[PDB]
């Protein structure tokens, strides 16, 4: 008797699970048309209050109103200066939003950096040292420079030959600290549409000092840095003016890095701007070994690998050249069916990077 | 080598393809007669890896291609 008693049940359970199951698109179905009947509201940045009911703002790019507060909205906490909601019949303020976010900066600080270390970037010790005792410690350790009373300096800027690490450097001090990091390409910070690369970087400055321990780092800076075509002057006056109103307290922190450091305008080089400089230069001797270790590391060679060697013969390399050098030897071993790498691969490799360089008609750079 | 929007322009390519996480599937493939022009930017062993001449066609070279 118990297998139909059984039967019964069970599809009584199924049903009613099934039932909970409708009964959960069914509340989805009124909840999404209950939302239906919702309204978007104009957001828009406000401006001075002229009594504690009627204020002005700017809504978006469009015309500034004078509106007032809702009822029950603070009034205190309203300063030019916060990002506000209003109604589309009669544009009082209700729901003023914290701040926008510019998805464009949303784009720029969850960008994956690598998992680049202290340890896979090698040859430039003094550089990161330098670095991290400019932009790491002031950030993770403010005391000192708090108590002592030393202003740490706003931002360094690095400059150097091309596949000198600049780009790496900076890749290694976002992986490593946790914290916000910042980075975006000069050139696509301009805009075609007037002023918005104005706007573009007093959001992402603002960003950065909402979302604090923020780090933002500029690559190819001589696209908006370059001496004195009329919104790249704009945008770099706006530029000088934003990051000239870091306030102490602040933990926030610039990277610059470019090839050719000499377009760069002197605005940016005067101190109380970009006081540090560091200069990356090709690898040395030693420098180049450590690179060649490090990019060789996780290759299947056979035998000894005479590193020296090769940095005898790999003058003028930089540390792009070396990570070619192991990638030729990789693709002789390839092309070779090679399931290992010897010292002859890397011996064709280093002479086949030497041709390349040999195109590389390097003009003589000079720093700032 | 160093308008001011051509040079945006190839820097933004020169980013978009050797800093701060490149590659995943993307290989790219240049081709110019004057390599003498571009020099240092774009040039570098990181950017571009391989740098493939196409010499004057030899004389087997001229005899398959007819
Ligand atoms: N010292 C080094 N140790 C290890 N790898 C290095 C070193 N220097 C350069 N490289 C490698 O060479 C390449 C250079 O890329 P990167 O963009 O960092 O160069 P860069 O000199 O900072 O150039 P740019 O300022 O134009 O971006 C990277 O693949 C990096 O891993
Ligand atoms: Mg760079």
């Amino acid at each position: 008797k118990l297998l139909e008693h059984k039967e019964i049940d069970g599809r009584l359970k199924e049903l009613r699970e099934q039932l909970k199951e409708l009964t959960k698109q069914y509340e989805k179905s009124e909840n999404d048309l209950k939302a239906l009947q919702s309204v978007g509201q104009i957001v828009g940045e406000v401006l001075k209050q002229l009594t504690e009911e009627k204020f002005i703002v700017k809504a978006t790019n469009g015309p500034r109103y004078v509106v007032g507060c809702r009822r029950q909205l603070d009034k205190s906490k309203l300063k030019p200066g916060t990002r506000v909601a209003l109604d589309m019949t009669t544009l009082t303020i209700m729901r003023y939003l914290p701040r926008e976010v510019d998805p464009l900066v949303y784009n720029m600080s969850h960008e994956d950096p690598g998992n680049v270390s202290y340890s896979e970037i090698g040859g430039l010790s003094e550089q990161i040292r330098e670095l991290r005792e400019v932009i790491e410690l002031p950030l993770t350790n403010p005391e000192l420079f708090q108590r002592v009373g030393i202003i740490p300096p706003k931002g360094c800027l690095l400059y150097g030959p091309p596949g000198t690490g600049k780009t790496l450097l900076a890749r290694a001090v976002a992986s490593q600290l946790d914290c916000n990091f910042l980075k975006v390409v000069s050139s696509s910070i301009v805009d075609k549409y007037i002023g918005e690369s104005a706007r573009l970087i007093r959001e992402m400055f603002n960003y950065a000092r909402d979302h604090q321990p923020c780090i933002i780092f500029m690559d190819e800076i001589d696209a908006i840095g370059g001496r004195r075509d009329r919104e790249i002057q704009r945008t770099l006056m706006e530029l000088l003016n934003q990051m000239d109103g870091f306030d102490t307290l602040h933990r926030v922190k610039m990277i610059m890095a470019t090839n050719r450091p000499d377009t760069l305008d002197p605005a940016l080089l005067r101190p109380g701007r970009l006081d540090r400089k560091i200069h990356i230069d090709l690898p040395n001797e030693q420098a180049r070994l450590d690179i060649l270790k490090i990019h060789a590391g996780p290759i299947t060679k056979h035998g000894e690998i005479d590193y020296e060697a090769i940095v005898k013969l790999s003058d003028g390399f930089n540390g792009a050249d070396l990570r070619n050098v192991c990638t030729e030897a990789g693709m002789f071993a390839i092309r070779a069916d090679h399931d290992f790498v010897v010292q002859e691969d890397f011996m064709k490799a280093v002479r086949k990077v030497a041709d390349s360089k040999k195109l590389e008609s390097k003009l003589d750079y000079k720093p700032v | 080598k160093r308008d001011r929007e051509v040079q945006r322009t190839m820097l933004e390519l020169l980013n978009q393809l050797d800093g701060f996480q490149p590659n995943t599937q993307v290989k790219v493939i240049a081709a110019t007669n004057r390599v003498d022009i571009l020099d240092p930017a774009l040039l570098r062993s990181g950017r571009l890896d391989r740098k493939i001449e196409f010499p004057m066609p030899n004389e087997e070279a001229r005899a398959r291609i007819m």
